[PDB]
């Protein structure tokens, strides 16, 4: 993070949208990678475009404030894209590309399971489920206070239906499980917080 | 056309060192640096060093000075980065890099190597333990599943019913926790009314532990 | 009126065509005699863009250097490739001498007379002239001998300071001399004395230069972080043996604290070693020598410059690291051609 761009930022099918890098001591090369692949540059020296490169991408920068701006969007342009000066980058920005409507997430809350309980392990999964935009925040909560440790959540990942998805745990003793009167889950996707919760007497 | 090929994925153990290779062709590799970075999926490109293959001059990150070396073999066109004292924080895709022809720039880079995986973990190989996620009954739809629970090294694979059943599931990814090992769920959306006469059952293989899991999720009497 | 253009230069020189030593035998056939009364005047209220780090000259000059060594250093040996190459190699006389570069008609060269210049931007006191200064082709790594001296202050050059992957040029203002020795056991074993004195105070007036350019951060030195022998050691040739020289006590921050400090002053012997195999500057392989001569091998040499590259990265510093050499032989020629360029009349 030597260099300052927007973790995130969306954009709809058609238009126009300029991602934005700050920070910079030269002038700036621009990079378009897809999760799990390589870089590839889209623009160097600030705005100049490489011969193979599709004329929608353009670069301009002043001083340290440097800019891509992508015309006539497609999904195809959903990635993450980088910026250096020299050897200084960007945290990166993702790219989405609205393709679709809102769609809200179903969620499930399991308790563990008679099988795990019985081995001294016990964890409660939160599954979340046909979401659009791709993107999600948990909170577990015992009773009505909330809980820190324990929490690992996966990042949404595609599903065949071209929704996403996303996981959240809890890792606790049993003690803690059987202690307690009610654990929740809070999830919030588009300023709206959806909620599930178990209690150990079950359903 | 320029290429740059690395090496395949390590998995190491920490304080264990590794070595990274990245073969080079399509140009006259001594007329250009190679530069290494590494990034955490998701997140932004770190620099490492260059390494001049003329003489074999290279220029750390302070950041790694003491800890890296990247060497070359002129003849076969290749170069090395060698990492050692490996911490989970050196968990991260490593990719080579070379600027474009001509420029004077040195840090427009224009080719890249496909970037190679390295997992630092101190755990050793391990079978998934499996464990069902029993639904409830609506006069419409519940979600079940499956947890498979701390393994290594990935991957794990789930079916359900042999294959047979494929629409309304989603395999989620793993992550794994801070004792080393991986987690994941996969989860099946189907009817409520299904449930009490449907057979649903999670299959997982793990190869490398030659574990083969096949457990039936069933509902809760509650 | 005239522009900046590039063209083949010729060379000039007072090769004796008797003589048997290398560099005296390749001017002889490939240079011409140096003009006697050689006229260069002031160009009169001008004022001329320079830049030494993208200068054909010097290109030019690499490519005589280049085809110097390869006419006059054979090897025993040469690995390239797969290819074994085997020829007769026997022992040669070495001391290079001064070339001067000359245009042609319809151009002429341009000399920034700026006692401050620094290789880039403009320069106001200007002149023209047929050849440039004599220059003697050293090929030498983290130093720079018997070079020229920058005229008033020690002077930083570098096609951007900011880029640390461009090599820094410390022109000197005043020589430190090396006293380099093989003595008349271990044929190859020798080593370097330097007065210790005059290098510290050197130096330290050096640090105080990059602190101007690097904003007081603490300025440090360090050895080479890696690379070929040829570059993490001081690398010459004297009297056409291979010299490889450890500067670790040439950048030994200790005395540089100015500190007043014990054996900071006094004599700095520098441990040195001939070698037979060496990997060439020219070209990408290997060349194997036969074993040195015979006798007291003495090279006294100037040192007149330094070259440096800093460490990229990190920062969160306080300070900025130089380790010693950089670039390549390219620059050597660069650091003596700097104040020159080639313009054709119109
Ligand atoms: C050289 O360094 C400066 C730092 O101020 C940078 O801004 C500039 O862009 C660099 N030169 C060029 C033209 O690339
Ligand atoms: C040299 O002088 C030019 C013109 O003033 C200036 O632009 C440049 O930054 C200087 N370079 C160095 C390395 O000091
Ligand atoms: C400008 O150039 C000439 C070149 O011979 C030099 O001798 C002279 O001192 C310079 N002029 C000034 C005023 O520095
Ligand atoms: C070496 O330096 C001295 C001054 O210290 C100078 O007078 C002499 O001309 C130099 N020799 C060479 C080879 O340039
Ligand atoms: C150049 O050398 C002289 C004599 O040491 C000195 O007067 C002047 O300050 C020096 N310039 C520097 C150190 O930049
Ligand atoms: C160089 O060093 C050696 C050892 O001190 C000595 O024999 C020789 O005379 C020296 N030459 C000069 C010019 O100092
Ligand atoms: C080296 O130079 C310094 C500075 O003039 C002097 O003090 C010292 O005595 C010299 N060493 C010798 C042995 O000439
Ligand atoms: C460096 O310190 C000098 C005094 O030694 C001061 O004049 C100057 O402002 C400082 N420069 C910077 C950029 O810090
Ligand atoms: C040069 O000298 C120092 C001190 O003996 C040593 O650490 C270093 O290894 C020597 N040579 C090289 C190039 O390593
Ligand atoms: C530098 O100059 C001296 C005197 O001419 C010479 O003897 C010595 O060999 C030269 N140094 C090199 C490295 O050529
Ligand atoms: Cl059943």
């Amino acid at each position: 993070s030597a260099l300052t761009q927007p973790p995130s930022v969306s954009g709809s099918p058609g238009q126009s949208i300029t991602l934005s890098c700050t920070g910079a001591s030269t002038s700036v090369a621009w990079y378009q990678q897809y999760a799990d692949k390589a870089p590839r540059l889209i623009v160097f020296d600030g705005n100049k475009r490489p011969s193979d490169i599709s004329s929608r991408f353009s670069g301009s920068q002043s001083g340290g404030t440097a800019s891509l701006t992508i015309s006539g969007l497609q999904s195809e342009d959903e990635a993450y894209y980088h910026c250096n000066a020299f050897e200084f980058f960007g945290g990166g920005t993702k790219l989405t590309v609205l393709s679709q409507p809102k769609a809200a997430p179903s969620v499930t809350l399991f308790p563990p399971s008679s099988e795990e309980l019985q081995a001294n392990k016990a964890t409660l999964v939160c599954l979340i489920s046909d979401f659009y935009p791709g993107a999600v925040t948990v909170a577990w909560k015992a009773d009505s206070s909330p809980v820190k440790a324990g929490v690992e959540t996966t990042t949404p990942s595609k599903q065949s239906n071209n929704k996403y998805a996303a996981s959240s745990y809890l890792s606790l003793t049993p003690e803690q499980w059987k202690s307690h009167k009610s654990y929740s889950c809070q999830v919030t996707h588009e300023g709206s917080t959806v909620e599930k919760t178990v209690a150990p007497t079950e359903c | 056309q320029v290429h740059l090929m690395q090496s395949g994925t390590e998995m190491k153990k920490p304080g264990a060192s590794v070595r990274v290779t990245c073969q080079t062709s399509g140009y006259t590799f001594s007329d250009y640096f190679i530069h290494w970075l590494r990034q955490v999926p998701g997140r932004g490109f770190e620099w490492m060093g260059w390494m001049n293959p003329q003489w074999g001059q290279v220029n750390y990150a302070r950041t790694f000075q003491g800890r890296v070396t990247m060497t070359r073999d002129v003849y076969r066109e290749v170069a090395y980065l060698d990492l050692r004292s490996l911490t989970f924080a050196d968990t991260a895709v490593y990719f080579c890099a070379r600027r474009m022809r001509s420029q004077d720039r040195e840090w427009d880079f224009q080719h890249w190597g496909q970037g190679t995986r390295i997992i630092v973990s101190s755990a050793s190989t391990k079978g998934p333990s499996v464990f069902p996620l029993a639904p409830s009954s609506s006069g419409g739809t519940a979600a079940l599943g499956c947890l498979v629970k701390d393994y290594f090294p990935e991957p794990v694979t789930v079916s359900w019913n042999s294959g047979a059943l494929t629409s309304g599931v989603h395999t989620f990814p793993a992550v794994l926790q801070s004792s080393g090992l991986y987690s994941l769920s996969s989860v099946v959306t189907v009817p409520s009314s299904s449930l009490g006469t449907q057979t649903y059952i999670c299959n997982v293989n793990h190869k490398p532990s030659n574990t083969k899991v096949d457990k039936k999720v069933e509902p809760k009497s509650c | 009126v005239w522009k900046d253009a590039d063209t083949t230069l010729f060379c000039a020189s007072d090769a004796k065509a008797h003589e048997t030593e290398v560099h005296n035998v390749w001017a002889t056939h490939a240079c011409v005699p140096t003009d006697p009364n050689p006229q260069e005047i002031h160009l009169e209220n001008v004022t001329e863009n320079f830049n030494m780090w993208k200068n054909n000259m010097v290109e030019q000059m690499q490519e005589d250097v280049i085809s110097l060594w390869d006419q006059s250093l054979q090897p025993c040996v040469k690995l390239t490739g797969g290819s074994v190459i085997k020829q007769a190699c026997p022992k040669i006389s070495f001391d290079p001498i001064p070339i001067h570069y000359c245009t042609p008609a319809g151009y002429v060269i341009l000399k920034c007379n700026d006692k401050n210049f620094n290789g880039t931007g403009p320069c106001k006191n200007v002149s023209s002239v047929q050849c440039t200064h004599g220059i003697k082709p050293v090929v030498s790594t983290q130093l720079l001998l018997n070079g020229s001296l920058a005229e008033e202050e020690i002077i930083i050059r570098s096609e951007n300071l900011t880029n640390n992957a461009k090599t820094i040029i410390v022109h000197l203002n005043k020589s430190v001399e090396i006293n380099c020795t093989r003595p008349s056991g271990d044929i190859r074993k020798a080593y370097c004395e330097i007065n210790g004195t005059k290098w510290n105070k050197v130096l330290k007036q050096v640090t105080e230069k990059l602190k101007e350019h690097f904003n007081n951060k603490t300025i440090i030195f360090q050895p080479p972080s890696g690379g070929d022998l040829e570059i993490t050691m001081h690398h010459f040739n004297c009297r056409g043996e291979f010299f490889y020289c450890n500067t670790t006590q040439l950048f030994n921050n200790t005395c540089i604290g100015n500190e007043t400090m014990k054996g900071c002053n006094g004599t700095i012997t520098l441990p040195c070693k001939i070698k037979q195999i060496i990997n060439m500057w020219q070209g990408t392989g290997q060349a194997m020598y036969a074993p040195p001569i015979d006798g007291k091998i003495n090279c006294v040499s100037n040192i007149t410059g330094i070259l440096l590259t800093r460490d990229g990265g990190a920062n969160n510093t306080s300070n900025e690291t130089f380790r010693p050499g950089g670039g390549n032989i390219k620059d050597n020629w660069r650091s003596e051609l700097y104040k020159y360029k080639v313009v054709q009349i119109e």
